C-alpha cells in the first residue's frame, strides 16, 4: 500500500495546472490534528509526501495555497519524533520558507514561543535559529516584534515562563556581535516582580519563581563575562551597554529592591572590571544640565558598593575617590559664602549624601582605617574635624540608622565628639517626601537562602 | 422628598414576570431582594444596588434593575397596579414610592 | 504607530537623483558606519557590515 | 475638455530616473544619492544637541524601508543640514517651536541614499539558500526577490534528495557556482521587509 | 442587501418534481462538493445515545438535535445522517452570533473538518474584511438581515423525517418563538397552513375541542399553480 | 524637482522682504505681560518634558515655577518673534530685552 | 485667479442632493416614541416624488390626461428640493403646530446653531455650583469640598523631577487628598484605578518613570493626572455677566466641608452679586 | 404578606394568581415589614 | 441671517484668512488678538 | 484650552489638493498592507485605466476599498487639528448646494 | 487635546464653490435611489439610505473602511434627481443674470 499511497499524493499535483486540483486539500485538514488520534499522517505518509511534492517543487505560490503551508509547520508538539523521520521534515523547513518573508516570519513566531519549553526539548529549537543568524544578514527585521510578545504574565502556569527566561542564553551566545535587542525584554521585567514585591515587604509564588531567576541568570550570564574573553573575543561589547542599560531602568524606578544585583557578582570576581564600573559612578553626578536627584542616589551607589564587599583595590578607593575628598575641600573653599542669601538648607543634596556615604563607610571597615605606623588616613583629626559648626550643621539633619551608629565608635576609637550636640539638634530642629530617597542605601544585606549561595562569596559580616 | 419610581414593561401574551424563575442569578444582593421580586421596606438604596430583580421571558432569565440617580436614600411603599380585565392578566406594573431623606446642609434655603 | 511624532509629516524631493556607481557607494558608506560608536541601532550595525561583501569582501 | 486633461498622466507617474546596463559585470546600477526636504519635528529633550536629536526623531526609524514620495526603497542620510526663518553658517540658530506643543518644527533638507525598482532590467541573483517555489536570490546579499511558477523555463528543472536546501537541475544536468540571473516584472510593496517579484525570459 | 434578489431566503428551489421526498432539494442549501466530503463510516459502528450525542463536534443542551435520533439508528438511512451532522452545526453559528472568528470557534468544536464550514460563512454570514483574520482563517459578522433565514433547514429536515408534518408549539416554542410570527412566515416557499382533519388528529394528541387553532404545516402535492 | 525649486526659493526671498532686522527696530522695547503670559509656559510645558536646567531648583515641584525662577535670572533660551499685521514681522531675543 | 477655472453653469443647476453621512443622520431614542431623523424624512418626501416621475417616460417614448402626470408634478419636483432646504413658502398647511425644519431652519433651533454648538460650545471640565462668603482668603483663593478635589482632575507628567510627590498621588487614587485616577503610558493608553486596590496602588507608582519599549517613543513618559492642589488656578465666572472683569481667575485650597463654593467677602463687587439664590459657574 | 388597599383584607399571594381582594373587587396590594439585623441612622 | 450671507459669499468664491476670531477658533488656532499675536524661537548650540 | 480642548480635539485628516475631510478614509488594506490610509475625491477607478504607452504603476496606488473593488489616486494626507463640528459642518454645507474647498499651510 | 501628541500642520484659509455633475464622480461609494430606509427583520437595505456602504448604522460593520463605529466617519453619498432642478438658495442670483 506504501505504492498505493506514493500514487495518491503524486495525483494531486497536476490538475492544478488544469485548474481542477482535486485531491490537494485532501490531506492538509488531516495534519492539524493533534497526536491524541491514530487516524492522523504519521512517519512514513509524510516523508513520502515531502518527497513527491518535491518533484518540480515550484507548485505553492497560487490562489489555492495558504491552506497548504500552515498545519504543516503548525505541526503541534513537534519533538515526538525518532531520528528516522526527523530528518527529512527539518529539511523540508529548509526548502519551504528559505526566502519568503511571509511564512518564515512565522516559523520565527513558533521558534520563539516553543522557547518557553525545557532545555532538553529544545536540542533544535536554536540551532534552526543560529544558522540564518550567521548566513542571513537581514532576517533581524521581522523578528524585531517578537520578542517582548512572547512574555505572558504568571497567568499561565509556572514551568513555562521561567524556562523561557533561560532558553535565550543558547541563542545569544552565538548571535554576539548584534548585543542589545535581546536584553531589551529582560531588563524591564525584573522590576515587574520587584514592583510586587518590596510593598509586600500569593507572596509565596515570589519565592521560588525568585530562585528560578537570581541564582538561574546570575550564573550563566556570569559565564559570559569571563577572563577566557577579555581583549581577544567579545568581551569589551558586553560593557559598552550593561551601564547606560542600567541607567535607564535602575534609575528611573524608586522604591523597587532586587534589581541592582545584575553586575553586583560577575566584577567584584575581579580587580579591573569592578574598577571599571568606578569609573561608571564618576560621571553621572558630576554634570549641569543633567536630572534633578541625580546626586544623590549614584553616589550612594558609592556607599555598600565599597564597603560590604572584599575585592577591593583599596589603595585606589582613596585614589580614585580622592576627588571627592577634594570636593570637601573644594566645597569649604569656594562654597560657603551663599548662605545667607535667599534660600534655605536643602539646596545641598549632593552634601548630607555623598558625606553620608563615606562615612557609610566608616563603621563597618574601621582597620582598613588604621596604617602601619600610627597615624590617621588623610590626617583625620582636622578633616572630618572642619565641618561641624559651619552653616550647614552637618550633625542636625541626617537618617536614623547608620547616622546613629556615629555615637559607638566616634568615642571608643576618638573620632569626633558629638554628645553634648545631640540634646542641641532637636530644638532648633517636595521636601515632606524628600526623606523618601534619602532614606534607602542600594546594597542592602541579603534576605534570601538559596541566592546567598552566590553571593556569600564577597560578603562579610558585621566586623 | 419624595422620589415615586415606576416599572413599566415592555411599552400578544404577557411575556414579563417579576420574581425569579428558575436560573442561578449571581448572589449577595439578596440584601434588598425578597424571593418575590420586589424589594424590602425600609432598606437604604446606594447606586449599585437592585430595585427590581424580575425573570424574563425571552431568555428565561433574571434581569436586573439598578438604581439610576444618585441620591442615596431609602425605600418605602410598594403598590402593584394591573388591569380589570376580564380576560384578566398577570400583573405587571408597580409604582414604588421612595423617600429621600435631606438634612438641611448649608446652601439652602430660609 | 506610524504618527506625527513617528513619521515626518511632509516629504519632498529637492532635485533629480544625482547617480553613483555600484562600486561608487563602496568608498562612501564607510563614513556612514564608523561614526556610530564614537533595538534599532543594535541592528544598524551588524546586518550592515555583512553586505560589505558584495563588492567587496567575501564570507 | 479631452486632450487637456490627459497630459497629468506621466508628470506624476513618469519615472525619475531609469537605468541601463552597469560595466557588464552581471548587476545594475541602481544605488543612488537624493537630497530632500525632510519636514521633522523635534526632540525637546534634546535641545542641546539637535545634531543627534533629531536623527534619532524621525531618520534612524526611517532607514532600510520604502515610502511614498521617494518612489524608492530609502538606505541611508548624508549631509545634515538643518534650516532656520533669518536673516542670519551660524554656529547656534532658531528652531521655530509649536505654539501648542514643545514638538517643534524645521524644513530642512539633507540627502540621501535610495534604491529603486526599475522595470525590464536585469539584476544579480546569488546561491544563498534555495527555496521550494523559488529560487534563492539575494541581491545585494540584502533583500530577497521572488518568482511564480507560471514563469520558469523549461529547461529549468529539479530533482529531490535520494540519500540524506534542493537539487536543480540545468538544461544539462550540473549544478554551478553562486552566480544566478533574475529579471523584474512586478513588486510588491506592503510586507514586512520589501521584496520584488519577476520573470526570467529575457 | 443580499445576493438573493428581494428579501427572500429561498434559494433555487424546485416545484416542478413528481417524487414526494424529492418536491424540496438540499443541494438548494449545500452543495454537491462540502455533500461528500464526510468520513461518515464510523457513526454507526456504536449504537446507544451516549456513544453518539458525545463524539461529534458540538453538544448542546437540549433534546433539539436528537429529537428524531431514535428515527434513523439503522445504516440504511445514511442520506439524513448527513443533515444530523448539520444538525450539530443548525445552531452552529446562532448560538454564537456574538462571536465571529475561527481560532477561538476551534475550542467550540473538537476537531472538525474545515472544508465542512465555509459553505454557510460565505453566504449566510456578512463578512466583516478583516486580514488580522485571514492569516489564520475567514471571519465574519451576522447582520440584522439574519432572523429568519436560519430555520428553513428545520422545515425540510423537522419536515423531512416524520413523512411531512410540522406541529407548531414544538416547533414555534422549541426555537423559542411566538406562533404568530409563523404565519406572516408559512408562505414564503410554498407551504400551507391548515387546520385538524379528520385521520391525522393523533399526531400529536390533541382533542376536536381546540381543532379550529390545531394548525398544521405540510407538504403533499407540487404547489398549487 | 521642477516647482518643488518654485516653492524653494519663493520663501527664501518671501523671508528676506519680510523681515526687519534689529537695526530698522521700532516696536516697544519691554518685557511685557502678554510675552510674560507667553514665554514662561513656553518653556514650562518644553521644561517639562525632561528639558535641561541650568540653575538648581529648590525642591519645587512645579513646572510653572521653575521658569519664573529662571525669568528673573535670565538663563531662558527662547527667542521671540513679533508680527507687523501687514506683512512683517520683527525679531527679538531674551537677552536685549527687560523686564517691567 | 492662479488655476484659471473656466466659471460654468453646470454648477448652479442642482444635479444631484448629496445625502449626509451616516453619523449625522443617526436616529436615537427619546420619548415615549421613536422614528428616525427629519433630514431623512425630507428626503424620503423626494424619491418617491423622483420615482414617481421618474417612471413616465416608460409611458411617452415606449409607445390626455398622462402628459399631467408630470407637468402638474414638476411643480412638485420643485418643491421637493426647496422644502429640503428652505421651507418658507411649500404648500398650505393647516395650524398643526410644526412644518418640519430641513436644514437651515434646522441649523438655527431659536437662532442658536452657532450660539450653542459653534461657538458658544457647551463645554467638558466644569463645574456649576450655589456661592457661598467665607474668610481667611485672600480674595484669589477658593475653598473648595473634596468631592470637588477628587473629580475634576489635571493632566500632569512624571520627570525625573516629579516623583515624590507625584507618587503620593498614585498611591491614593481617587480615594481620598488628592490622588491620581487616569495613570497613562508611553502610547496613549487609560490605565484607570476606580477599582483597583492598594496592592495596585503601591505597585503602580514604582512603575510611572520608564523608558518607552518603542525607541519610536523614546522622549516620552507617563502623564500622572493629579486631582487638584494648592498650586493650580481655577477659573470661575458668573453666567448673566456683561463686561470684561467677570472672568476672575483664583487659586484653590482644599477645604473639607461642605458641598458648595467659597466666593471671598470683596470678590462680589465684581461679579454683581447677590446670596437669594444666584450661582456661579467654575471651570479649570 | 400582601395587605389589601381596599379593607386591609391581609393575603399572603404567589406568582400566577387571579388577583382581586377577597370581599370585593379591588386590585391593589401593598407589602409589609419584614425583621433585619440592618443598621440605621441617627445623629 | 448666515442664509442670506452666502448668496453674497459663496457666488464670489473669496479666499478668506478668517483672522477674526468669528473665524480663527472655528478652525481652531490661537489668537492674534492676545497673548499668541505670534510665536517663539528656540536657541540651539550647533548644527 | 477652553473652545477647543473640551472634547473636540482630535487629529483629523484633510485630503489636500481637493480639500475636505469628510472625504478620505482609513481604507481596509490588502493582505499584507498596514495603515491604508487615502483620499476618494482626488483618486479615480482603475477601470479608467487606459490612454505615449501606457505606464506601469508603481503599487503605491493599488489598494483595496470597502466595497472590495480597486480603484487608483489621491494618496497623501495628514493629521490636522480640527473641531469634529467644523468635521460636521462641511458635510452640512455640501447637502445645501455649496462646494467647500480647505488648504493647509505645508503646502 | 494632549502634550504628548503634536500635529505636523495647520489650517490657512477657506474656499468656497458650487455643486457641479464633474464632482459626482469620485466624492462617494454609492447610490441613493430607494424610497424607503429599512424595512422590517431589522436590517438596513443595502445601496439604501442607510447603507453600510453610506457609513456604518446600527454597530454593524463599515463597508468602506472595514473597521467599527468607533473608527467610522460615515461617508458622503448623493441622489440623482428626474430633472435638474434650482437651487433656492441661488435664486435670488442667477434669477437676475438670467
Ligand atoms: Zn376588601
Ligand atoms: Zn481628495
Ligand atoms: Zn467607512
Amino acid at each position: 500500500s506504501a505504492a498505493m499511497y506514493s500514487r495518491f499524493v503524486k495525483s494531486a499535483l497536476d490538475d492544478l495546472d488544469k485548474n481542477d486540483s482535486t485531491q490537494i486539500g485532501i490531506i492538509a485538514n488531516q495534519v492539524a490534528l493533534p497526536s491524541k488520534n491514530p487516524e492522523r499522517i504519521n512517519d512514513k505518509n509524510l516523508n513520502i509526501l515531502l518527497d513527491i511534492l518535491s518533484s518540480n517543487i515550484n507548485r505553492i505560490e497560487s490562489s489555492r495555497g495558504t491552506f497548504l503551508i500552515q498545519s504543516i509547520i503548525n505541526f503541534e508538539k513537534w519533538w515526538e519524533l525518532p531520528p528516522h523521520t526527523l530528518s527529512k521534515y527539518i529539511y523540508f523547513i529548509k526548502i519551504l520558507c528559505s526566502s519568503i518573508p511571509k511564512w518564515w516570519q512565522d516559523v520565527s513566531m513558533i521558534l520563539v514561543s516553543c522557547f518557553i519549553l525545557p532545555i532538553k526539548q529544545t536540542v533544535c529549537h536554536h540551532d534552526m535559529l543560529k544558522y540564518f543568524l550567521r548566513m542571513i544578514p537581514s532576517s533581524m527585521g521581522f523578528i524585531d516584534t517578537y520578542l517582548a510578545k512572547f512574555f505572558p504574565n504568571k497567568n499561565d502556569t509556572r514551568r513555562k515562563l521561567v524556562n523561557y527566561t533561560s532558553n535565550l542564553l543558547k541563542l545569544r551566545g552565538y548571535c554576539s556581535e548584534l548585543g542589545f535587542q535581546i536584553w531589551s525584554l529582560l531588563i524591564e521585567k525584573i522590576i515587574s516582580i520587584d514592583v510586587e514585591l518590596q510593598n509586600e515587604l500569593g507572596i509565596k509564588e515570589l519565592s521560588t519563581k525568585l530562585d528560578s531567576i537570581l541564582t538561574l541568570v546570575s550564573t550563566h550570564v556570569e559565564e559570559q563575562v569571563t577572563p577566557e574573553s577579555l581583549e581577544s573575543g567579545e568581551g569589551v561589547g558586553v560593557f559598552n551597554t550593561l551601564t547606560t542599560l542600567f541607567k535607564t531602568h535602575v534609575l528611573p524606578t524608586y522604591y523597587t529592591r532586587s534589581i541592582q544585583y545584575i553586575m553586583f557578582h560577575v566584577s567584584q570576581q575581579q580587580l579591573e572590571l569592578m574598577d571599571s564600573f568606578l569609573v561608571t559612578l564618576i560621571d553621572i553626578s558630576f554634570a549641569v544640565n543633567e536630572a534633578a536627584e541625580k546626586k544623590i542616589k549614584s553616589l550612594q551607589y558609592l556607599g555598600s558598593y565599597i564597603a560590604r564587599a572584599k575585592k577591593l583595590s583599596r589603595t585606589q578607593i582613596i585614589f580614585v575617590a580622592s576627588y571627592l575628598t577634594s570636593w570637601l575641600n573644594r566645597y569649604v573653599i569656594e562654597r560657603e559664602e551663599e548662605v545667607d542669601q535667599r534660600g534655605g538648607m536643602e539646596r545641598f543634596k549632593h552634601f548630607y549624601a555623598a558625606f553620608q556615604a563615606l562615612c557609610y563607610i566608616f563603621c563597618f571597615r574601621h582597620n582598613i582605617f588604621r596604617d602601619t605606623d600610627g597615624n590617621w588616613e588623610c590626617e583625620l583629626d582636622k578633616f572630618f574635624q572642619r565641618m561641624v559648626i559651619s552653616k550647614f550643621n552637618p550633625l542636625k539633619f541626617c537618617n536614623e540608622n547608620v547616622m546613629l551608629m556615629f555615637a559607638r565608635i566616634a568615642q571608643q576609637e576618638s573620632v569626633a565628639y558629638c554628645f553634648s550636640i545631640i540634646e542641641n539638634n532637636n530644638n532648633e530642629r517636595t521636601r515632606q517626601q524628600f526623606i523618601d530617597l534619602q532614606s534607602y542605601f542600594p546594597y542592602d544585606p541579603l534576605f534570601l537562602k538559596n541566592y546567598k549561595i552566590l553571593m556569600k562569596e564577597y560578603y562579610i559580616e558585621w566586623s | 422628598m419624595y422620589k415615586t419610581e415606576k416599572v413599566d414593561l415592555a411599552l400578544d401574551p404577557i411575556t414579563q414576570h417579576f420574581g425569579f424563575g428558575n436560573d442561578e442569578w449571581p448572589k449577595e444582593w439578596l440584601e434588598k431582594l425578597d424571593e418575590d421580586g420586589l424589594p424590602y421596606i425600609g432598606t437604604y438604596v446606594e447606586e449599585g444596588d437592585p430595585i427590581c430583580a424580575y425573570f424574563d421571558d425571552t431568555l428565561n432569565k433574571t434581569k436586573i434593575k439598578t438604581y439610576h440617580s444618585s441620591e442615596p436614600a431609602y425605600i418605602e411603599e410598594v403598590n402593584l397596579i394591573g388591569d380589570e380585565s376580564n380576560k384578566f392578566q398577570e400583573l405587571q406594573t408597580v409604582s414604588i414610592k421612595y423617600r429621600i431623606r435631606r438634612t438641611p446642609q448649608i446652601g439652602d434655603k430660609f | 504607530t506610524a504618527t506625527t511624532l513617528n513619521t515626518p509629516v511632509v516629504i519632498h524631493a529637492t532635485q533629480l537623483p544625482q547617480h553613483v556607481s555600484t562600486d561608487e557607494v563602496l568608498q562612501f558608506l564607510e563614513s556612514f558606519i564608523d561614526e556610530k560608536e564614537n533595538t534599532n541601532l543594535s541592528s544598524s550595525i551588524s546586518q550592515l557590515k555583512r553586505i560589505q561583501r558584495d563588492f567587496k569582501g567575501l564570507p | 475638455n479631452e486632450n487637456r486633461e490627459t497630459a497629468r498622466f506621466i508628470k506624476k507617474h513618469k519615472k525619475q530616473v531609469t537605468n541601463p546596463i552597469d560595466e557588464k559585470n552581471g548587476t545594475s546600477n541602481c544605488i543612488v544619492r537624493v537630497p530632500i526636504a525632510l519636514y521633522v519635528s523635534l526632540a525637546p529633550m534634546y535641545l542641546e544637541n539637535p545634531l543627534q536629536g533629531v536623527m534619532k526623531q524621525h531618520l534612524n526609524p526611517l532607514v532600510m524601508k520604502y515610502n511614498n514620495k521617494v518612489g524608492g526603497v530609502v538606505l541611508g542620510y548624508e549631509g545634515l543640514k538643518i534650516l532656520d526663518a533669518d536673516p542670519l553658517d551660524t554656529s547656534e540658530k532658531l528652531i521655530k517651536i509649536t505654539p501648542d506643543t514643545p514638538f517643534g518644527f524645521t524644513w530642512c533638507h539633507v540627502n540621501l541614499y535610495v534604491w529603486q525598482p526599475q522595470v525590464g532590467d536585469v539584476l544579480e541573483g546569488y546561491i544563498f539558500i534555495q527555496s521550494a517555489s523559488h529560487i534563492g536570490l539575494l541581491i545585494h546579499d540584502a533583500f530577497n526577490a521572488s518568482i511564480k511558477k507560471n514563469n520558469i523555463p523549461v529547461d529549468w528543472t529539479f530533482v529531490h534528495n535520494d540519500v540524506e536546501l534542493g537539487h536543480w537541475v540545468d538544461s544539462n544536468g550540473e549544478p554551478i557556482d553562486g552566480k544566478l540571473r533574475f529579471t523584474v516584472r512586478n513588486v510588491h510593496t506592503t510586507g514586512r521587509v520589501v521584496s520584488v517579484d519577476g520573470t526570467l525570459i529575457s | 442587501d443580499e445576493i438573493t434578489s428581494n428579501d427572500r431566503p429561498t434559494p433555487l428551489a424546485n416545484i416542478d418534481a413528481t417524487d414526494v421526498e424529492q418536491i424540496y432539494p438540499i443541494e438548494s442549501i449545500i452543495p454537491k462538493k462540502e455533500l461528500q466530503f464526510i468520513r461518515v463510516s464510523s457513526i454507526l459502528k456504536e449504537a446507544d445515545k451516549e456513544k453518539k450525542l458525545e463524539l461529534f463536534p458540538y453538544q448542546n443542551n437540549s433534546k433539539y438535535v436528537a429529537k428524531k435520533l431514535d428515527s434513523l439508528t439503522q445504516p440504511s438511512q445514511m442520506t439524513k445522517l448527513q443533515l444530523l451532522y448539520y444538525l450539530s452545526l443548525l445552531l452552529g453559528v446562532y448560538e454564537n452570533r456574538r462571536v465571529n472568528n475561527k481560532t477561538k470557534l476551534l475550542e467550540r468544536l473538537n476537531s472538525p473538518p474545515e472544508i465542512l464550514v465555509d459553505g454557510i460563512l460565505s453566504r449566510f454570514t456578512v463578512i466583516k474584511p478583516g486580514q488580522f483574520g485571514r492569516s489564520k482563517d475567514r471571519s465574519y459578522f451576522i447582520d440584522p438581515q439574519n432572523e429568519d433565514k436560519i430555520l428553513c433547514y428545520i422545515l425540510a429536515i423537522i419536515m423531512h423525517l416524520d413523512n411531512f408534518i410540522v406541529e407548531i408549539t414544538p416547533l414555534a416554542h422549541e426555537l423559542n418563538l411566538k406562533p404568530s410570527k409563523v404565519v406572516s412566515l408559512f408562505r414564503v416557499l410554498g407551504a400551507i397552513v391548515k387546520g385538524a382533519t379528520v385521520a391525522q388528529a393523533e399526531a400529536f394528541g390533541i382533542p376536536k375541542s381546540t381543532a379550529a387553532s390545531y394548525k398544521i404545516a405540510t407538504m403533499k402535492v407540487p404547489f398549487k399553480l | 524637482p521642477e516647482d518643488f525649486q518654485q516653492h524653494e526659493q519663493i520663501r527664501r526671498k518671501t523671508l528676506k522682504e519680510k523681515a526687519i532686522p534689529k537695526d530698522q527696530r521700532a516696536t516697544t522695547p519691554y518685557m511685557t505681560k502678554y510675552e510674560r503670559a507667553r514665554i514662561l509656559g513656553t518653556r514650562a510645558l518644553q521644561i517639562s518634558m525632561n528639558a535641561p536646567v541650568f540653575v538648581d531648583l529648590e525642591g519645587e515641584t512645579d513646572p510653572l515655577r521653575i521658569a519664573m525662577k529662571e525669568l528673573a535670572e535670565k538663563k531662558i533660551p527662547l527667542v521671540i518673534r513679533r508680527y507687523l499685521p501687514d506683512g512683517s514681522f520683527e525679531d527679538w531675543s531674551v537677552e536685549e530685552l527687560i523686564v517691567d | 485667479n492662479l488655476s484659471r477655472k473656466l466659471v460654468k453653469a453646470d454648477s448652479f443647476f442642482m444635479d444631484v442632493l448629496v445625502v449626509p453621512p451616516t453619523r449625522f443622520r443617526l436616529p436615537s431614542k427619546l420619548g415615549e416614541e421613536v422614528h428616525e431623523n427629519s433630514q431623512n424624512q425630507l428626503l424620503s418626501k423626494v424619491l418617491t416624488t423622483s420615482l414617481l416621475i421618474r417612471d413616465l417616460n416608460d409611458d411617452l417614448s415606449k409607445l390626455r390626461v398622462i402628459f399631467s402626470r408630470l407637468m402638474n408634478a414638476f411643480v412638485t419636483i420643485q418643491n421637493d428640493v426647496n422644502a429640503f432646504i428652505d421651507s418658507t413658502k411649500a404648500q398650505g398647511r393647516t395650524s398643526g403646530k410644526v412644518p418640519i425644519p430641513g436644514v437651515k431652519q434646522a441649523l438655527e433651533k431659536k437662532e442658536g446653531l452657532f450660539r450653542k454648538h459653534m461657538m458658544g460650545k457647551r463645554v467638558n471640565y466644569a463645574a456649576r455650583s450655589v456661592i457661598s462668603p467665607d474668610p481667611n482668603i485672600e480674595t484669589n483663593e477658593i475653598g473648595v469640598p473634596p468631592v470637588f478635589a477628587v473629580k475634576l482632575t489635571y493632566p500632569e507628567p512624571v520627570t525625573a523631577y516629579n516623583i515624590a510627590e507625584l507618587r503620593q498621588a498614585v498611591i491614593n487614587g481617587p480615594d481620598k487628598w488628592p490622588g491620581a485616577t487616569q495613570i497613562q503610558n508611553e502610547d496613549g493608553s487609560l490605565v484607570s484605578l476606580i477599582g483597583m486596590s492598594v496592592e495596585q496602588r503601591k505597585a503602580l507608582a514604582n512603575q510611572l518613570l520608564t523608558p518607552s519599549s518603542n525607541v519610536s517613543t523614546h522622549t516620552l513618559n507617563k502623564k500622572v493626572y493629579r486631582h487638584i492642589k494648592n498650586r493650580d488656578v481655577v477659573l470661575m465666572n458668573r453666567q448673566p455677566t456683561l463686561h470684561k472683569a467677570s472672568m476672575m481667575g483664583h487659586k484653590v485650597r482644599v477645604l473639607p466641608n461642605e458641598k458648595t463654593l467659597r466666593l471671598h467677602y470683596a470678590n462680589t463687587g465684581a461679579y454683581n452679586a447677590d446670596f437669594d439664590g444666584d450661582e456661579m459657574n467654575m471651570h479649570f | 404578606k400582601y395587605i389589601c388597599a381596599e379593607c386591609s383584607s391581609k393575603l399572603s399571594l404567589s406568582r400566577t394568581d387571579a388577583v382581586r381582594c377577597k370581599d370585593c373587587g379591588h386590585r391593589i396590594l401593598l407589602k409589609a415589614r419584614t425583621k433585619r439585623l440592618v443598621q440605621f441612622e441617627a445623629r | 441671517t448666515t442664509c442670506q450671507f452666502l448668496t453674497k459669499a459663496v457666488l464670489d468664491n473669496e479666499r478668506e484668512q478668517l483672522d477674526s476670531p468669528s473665524a480663527r477658533i472655528v478652525v481652531g488656532k490661537l489668537n492674534n488678538v492676545g497673548t499668541g499675536s505670534f510665536d517663539v524661537l528656540a536657541k540651539v548650540p550647533n548644527a | 484650552d477652553r473652545l477647543l480642548n473640551s472634547s473636540d480635539y482630535t487629529q483629523a485628516s484633510v485630503c489636500r489638493e481637493c480639500g475636505s475631510i469628510l472625504t478620505t478614509q482609513q481604507s481596509v488594506p490588502r493582505i499584507g498592507s498596514i495603515s491604508t490610509v487615502c483620499c476618494r475625491r482626488c483618486s479615480m477607478r482603475f477601470e479608467d485605466a487606459k490612454k505615449g504607452e501606457k505606464i506601469f504603476i508603481d503599487d503605491s496606488q493599488i489598494w483595496e476599498d470597502g466595497q472590495g473593488n480597486k480603484f487608483v489616486g489621491g494618496n497623501e494626507t495628514t493629521t490636522v487639528a480640527i473641531p469634529f463640528v467644523l468635521k460636521y459642518l462641511d458635510s452640512e454645507l455640501s447637502a445645501m448646494g455649496i462646494r467647500l474647498r480647505y488648504n493647509v499651510e505645508p503646502k | 487635546m494632549d502634550i504628548s501628541k503634536p500635529v505636523g500642520s495647520e489650517i490657512t484659509s477657506v474656499d468656497f464653490g458650487i455643486l457641479t455633475a464633474k464632482e459626482i464622480r469620485n466624492l462617494s461609494a454609492k447610490q441613493i435611489t430607494n424610497p424607503t430606509v429599512l424595512d422590517n427583520l431589522g436590517h438596513p437595505v443595502s445601496g439604501g439610505l442607510y447603507d453600510l456602504a453610506l457609513g456604518a448604522f446600527l454597530r454593524n460593520l463599515c463597508s468602506t473602511c472595514g473597521l467599527d463605529e468607533k473608527f467610522c466617519p460615515g461617508h458622503q453619498g448623493h441622489i440623482e434627481l428626474p430633472v435638474p432642478c434650482y437651487n433656492p438658495l441661488f435664486f435670488n442670483q442667477l434669477y437676475i443674470y438670467l
